[PDB]
């Protein structure tokens, strides 16, 4: 047989949904700063 | 040309001339207790005044001719001159087989069929090939349907791939309308009315109010509910052959919830098992029998190995058969077949307009159709190489 | 007058000794071939060209599906509607108390002969 | 959301865990940190589950 012109244009369509989601994620999960982060509390801290 | 279109399936005979002949015959012969001595065969069972508890002689058992007697008898009487008259000399015929016929059946079959009837090709091909060239046909683009045989005592799930019917992912399940007939015998007399011996007029209720809930348990919840609404409705008004010749459905309006009519009528019949026969038929393991409904088997083939292909599998569904006449049987098996094909691979459940003709409006076409003459086989090389040549062409 | 029933007395169950296991079986057995059975409530001959069939490459016998994936539902027997119980004895399946009383009185034990 | 259908962790790289609505069946690729959540909500095939994307 063969293979379907609709159903390899959906996967491309969904492959770009998927890569363009990976870009939404990776951009959301580090857009915010800590309010001090973790070396300022280390060298505050005191033993 | 001119061919003997055979569909010498166990409850159907869709024998024609290939000129619009689509006539279904018993494949079997009937004693009938109220006829004294007569085995009436094949349409004469329309001679008979009451077919009451008619004793039937089936020629095949899970659909494997045997016996050969009543299938020789009817296949005379059809050809005969009153029904398809003396005609053979040159008039070929082409005949169905079962999947996975047992080989010396219809090899021994094929030998009586040349040389004790004697007249050009047989062409013996499965009725799911006939069916897919005539889908083919009606669908030149599409590739590969399932001639999903919802018949008799049978029902497959096929990869017709081009007319090549995938002898691999061939799924035969079982539990066809026989079976479910029977089924309902039992369970209608042990309910009520032990009447469990009349067969065809039970029949006439299994294809008169049976259907395929769409909402098996919903359905049920409804049928099973006091007073009037709870769908039920059925009261299927039996014909004792003295008073009427074929049993109907009493209209709604008519129904007397009580049970109680005062016309004399054999008046039971009490519904629900309508949905429940056609339900054993999809899902299975109620009746007891372990194989999946129609449209598990219908998946598992999809799945096969031509991943490319599945596609187009389930896009080129072909419900065929006799069951799937059942109401809802489309829908349904759709339904369940989508659940369970891939998002993306797109499913395409179509029914044949009669699915029990189906085949024999193929057969008729191919006979048409060239590389018929061509390909082929009869007696003429027959008369050579046995029957090599046969299975070598089938 | 009289109950009319001592003088027969059929069941009298003071030694009944159940019937179970692999009885269960042959009984869903019977029933199997019966629902696969016939006009009378040829064979023999379907049997033995099957036997004649018997191969490991693709035909009658290769050709089964096998267990499904959905389980077994439960369903009633005597009504066939859909049943929380199970009769202890033989197995089979109901949903009410009365339905348990006509299946005691015509098909539990009484059929496994 | 769906029907799960399967789970097949591939140190762990990834997650494949196959879905099942009344629409079809879709194969899902799930990041391995997600693999934590599965077993800790003991997920096994044919629970009803909603893994949310984000």
């Amino acid at each position: 047989p063969f293979y379907l012109d609709s159903l390899e244009e959906k996967r491309k369509r969904q492959r770009s949904e998927r890569l363009e989601r990976i870009f939404q994620l990776s951009e959301a999960h580090g857009a915010l700063a800590p309010v001090y982060g973790t070396e300022v509390l280390d060298f505050c801290t005191l033993p | 040309m001119t061919t003997l279109v055979l569909d010498n399936g166990a409850y159907n005979a869709k024998i024609g001339y290939s000129h619009e002949n689509v006539s279904v015959i018993p494949n079997c012969q009937f004693r009938s207790k109220t006829a004294r001595l007569k085995t009436f065969t094949a349409n004469q069972i329309d001679e008979i005044k009451d077919p009451s508890g008619l004793f039937y002689i089936l020629p095949f058992q899970k659909g494997y001719l045997v016996n050969w007697d009543v299938q020789r008898q009817v296949w005379d009487y059809l050809f005969g001159k009153e029904m398809y008259q003396v005609d053979f000399l040159d008039t070929n015929i082409i005949i169905t087989e079962p999947y996975f016929n047992f080989t010396s059946i219809q090899e021994s079959m094929n030998e009586i069929l040349f040389e004790e009837y004697q007249f050009q090709a047989v062409l013996r091909v499965n009725a799911g090939a006939l069916s897919a060239h005539r889908y083919f046909r009606d669908n030149p683009s599409e590739l590969c349907c399932i001639i999903v045989d919802s018949g008799y005592s049978f029902t497959h799930i096929v990869p017709y791939c081009r007319s090549k019917k995938k002898k691999e992912a061939i799924i035969r399940i079982n539990v066809g309308g026989k079976l479910l007939t029977n089924h309902l015998k039992e369970i209608i007399s042990y309910r009520q009315l032990h009447v469990m011996d009349e067969t065809h007029v039970i029949n006439q209720v299994k294809e008169d109010v049976c259907y395929v809930s769409q909402d098996f348990y919903r359905d049920m919840d409804i049928a099973k509910l006091k007073g009037e609404e709870n769908t039920v409705m059925i009261d299927y008004v039996l014909p004792d052959f003295s008073t009427i010749k074929k049993g109907f459905c009493k209209p709604r309006e008519e129904m007397v919830l009580s049970g109680k009519y005062k016309s004399g009528e054999q008046i039971l019949r009490l519904a629900n098992e309508r949905f429940a026969v056609p339900e054993i038929l999809f899902n299975p393991s109620d009746i007891g029998i372990q194989e999946m409904g129609i449209p598990e088997a219908i998946v598992y083939s999809i799945q096969n190995l031509p991943e490319e292909m599945q596609p187009h599998f389930f896009k080129n569904i072909v419900l065929t058969g006799g069951n799937s006449l059942f109401p809802g049987f489309r829908d349904r098996v759709y339904s369940e077949v989508r659940c369970l094909t891939p998002t993306d691979y797109d499913v395409s459940v179509v029914l044949p307009e009669n699915p029990i003709t189906y085949a024999w409006e193929g057969g008729k076409l191919i006979s048409e159709n060239d590389d018929f003459e061509d390909m082929v086989v009869t007696r003429e090389d027959y008369e050579e190489n046995g029957h090599s040549v046969c299975e070598e062409k089938f | 007058m009289v109950e009319k029933k001592t003088s027969v007395r059929s069941q009298d169950p003071g030694q009944r000794r159940v019937l179970d296991r692999a009885a269960r079986q042959r009984r869903i057995n019977r029933q199997l071939e019966a629902l696969e059975n016939d006009n009378f409530q040829n064979f023999q001959a379907l049997l033995e060209e099957q036997n004649l069939s018997v191969a490991e490459g693709p035909n009658y016998l290769t050709a089964c599906a096998g267990p499904p994936s959905r389980p077994q539902r439960p369903f009633c027997a005597v009504c066939g509607f859909p049943s929380p119980y199970t009769c202890v004895s033989c197995g089979a399946r109901y949903c009410t108390v009365r339905c348990l009383g006509t299946h005691q009185e015509t098909r539990c034990l009484k059929w496994t002969v | 959301e769906g029907e799960v259908t399967e789970l097949t962790p591939c140190t762990i790289s990834h997650v494949i865990i196959g879905l099942k609505t009344a629409k079809g069946t879709k194969q899902l690729k799930l990041d391995p940190s997600i693999f934590e959540s599965l077993q800790k909500e003991r997920v096994e095939a044919g629970d009803v589950i909603y893994i949310e994307a984000n």
